[PDB]
């Protein structure tokens, strides 16, 4: 999904 | 007083069925490390272990429900704009030409745990695409995050 996944996809930013 | 938008509260538990395959609230520490791959990166297989053995209080060998958002916390410190923004475009975009391709999920969401072709994508793509045209320029994936 491209409206939800956001939030999903977003959380690799504390690792990377 | 209880709801004010029902994304925030109800959609929030529609993202961690997206990593959680079993429904039981825990992942495989293989799928945690993939984050990176989204960015088409490298697996943190080993290193996940070192946040999965420490987010694990309730010792799941695998990772539970509140303790979850604590691995992100110790790097929840003051967050950027563009850059967290980018965290998440150049992550998803996998070409970067004003549109974002449509195999684009099937690649990365699949790299995110849930293994799918275009056509599962598509319908992911077509939210964004008002006009159906299978792809994702800047402004309508920008819509997305003033409305997560």
């Amino acid at each position: 999904t491209f409206k939800e996944v956001a939030n999903a996809v977003k959380i690799s930013a504390s690792l990377m | 007083a209880d709801q004010l938008t029902e994304e925030q509260i109800a959609e929030f538990k529609e993202a961690f069925s997206l990593f959680d395959k079993d429904g039981d609230g825990t992942i495989t520490t293989k799928e945690l490390g993939t984050v990176m791959r989204s960015l088409g990166q490298n697996p943190t297989e080993a290193e996940l272990q070192d946040m999965i053995n420490e987010v694990d209080a309730d010792g799941n060998g695998t990772i539970d429900f509140p303790e979850f958002l604590t691995m992100m916390a110790r790097k929840m410190k003051d967050t950027d704009s563009e850059e967290e923004i980018r965290e998440a475009f150049r992550v998803f975009d996998k070409d970067g030409n004003g549109y974002i391709s449509a195999a684009e999920l099937r690649h990365v969401m699949t790299n995110l745990g849930e293994k799918l072709t275009d056509e599962e994508v598509d319908e992911m793509i077509r939210e964004a695409d008002i006009d159906g045209d299978g792809q994702v320029n800047y402004e309508e994936f920008v819509q997305m995050m003033t409305a997560k």
